[PDB]
């Protein structure tokens, strides 16, 4: 379980 | 008759490195959320599904994002981390 390369502000 | 090996300047048409891409997801969490409002326009404008959601949140994927939207996001953060410090 890895994500790619993203990013979330805050929540999921 | 041979390739010149052509080192462009094309900004927001240049291929991001994973590692480009890397320090661009740390550049952006090294912005504060008041600054994190611009970049997330940024991508909005190309990214209607950032728009989908809550924009609370930001939705970034560097792998389908284009060099237009990822360069520029780039441009904001490195404008603003250039940073009295590393520039006196």
């Amino acid at each position: 379980k890895v994500a790619p390369l993203k990013i979330k502000l805050g929540g999921f | 008759a041979s390739a010149s090996y052509d080192s462009e300047e094309e900004e927001e048409g240049l291929p991001m490195s994973y590692d480009e891409k890397r320090q661009l997801s740390l550049d952006i969490n090294r912005l504060p959320g008041e600054k994190l409002g611009r970049v997330v326009h940024i991508i909005q404008s190309r990214e209607p599904s950032l728009r989908d959601s809550n924009p609370d949140e930001i939705e970034i994927d560097f792998e389908t994002l284009k060099p237009t939207t990822l360069r520029e996001l780039e441009r904001y953060v490195k404008s603003c981390l250039q940073k009295k410090q590393r520039k006196p």
